[PDB]
């Protein structure tokens, strides 16, 4: 015997929910920095 | 959503407010009518 677990991968056309997850880096403070808070991307 | 006290019967209050959201649900789905429930 040899138990076979498979995950399906589906994406409809509406909002998605669940997905890769974003490493969020240190706050840095007093310096010229490209910032991205939430997908806010500055400078 | 926004909730206000009112002391007043049968009419609609006079006054200024504004509706903070409350919670964004993307669901996804068509609607076209609506009703309570009560």
């Amino acid at each position: 015997p040899y138990r076979v677990v498979v995950l399906s991968f589906e994406l409809l056309h509406a909002p998605a929910t669940v997905c890769g997850p974003k490493k969020s880096t240190n706050l840095v403070k007093n310096k010229c920095v490209n910032f991205n808070f939430n997908g806010l991307t500055g400078t | 959503s926004k909730h206000t006290p009112i002391n007043l019967v049968r009419d609609l209050p006079q006054g200024f407010s504004a509706l903070e959201p409350l919670v964004d649900l993307p669901i996804g789905i068509n609607i076209t009518r609506f009703q309570t429930l009560l």
